[PDB]
């Protein structure tokens, strides 16, 4: 433990790209997060919202 | 069967066409709640009810 501030940049850079790699499996509202899965279930008009 | 008492129909280990349905003209509305009146025929389920 003695090079602790570039570990802490480093678990700090990480748990960002990690938290922006799971933000992408919320639906905000929709009916899934997968995208494609939206697209072959709804038509376009429905599925815009 | 009545409203209070409506049978419900199990439907599973088949391959079910819906394209028959909507343009058969006969059915007055045919609204669909979280998929498409098409582009059904080219989706799998696992366990739907009737």
């Amino acid at each position: 433990s003695a090079l602790g501030k570039l570990q802490d940049v480093v678990n700090q850079n990480a748990q960002a790209l990690n938290t922006l790699v799971k933000q992408l499996s919320s639906n905000f509202g929709a009916i899934s997060s997968v995208l494609n899965d939206i697209l072959s279930r709804l038509d376009p008009p429905e599925a815009e919202v | 069967a009545s409203v209070y008492a409506w049978n419900r129909k199990r439907i599973s280990n088949c391959v079910a066409d819906y394209s028959v349905l909507y343009n058969s003209a006969s059915f007055s509305t045919f609204k669909c709640y979280g998929v498409s009146p098409t582009k059904l025929n080219d989706l799998c389920f696992t366990n739907v009810y009737a």
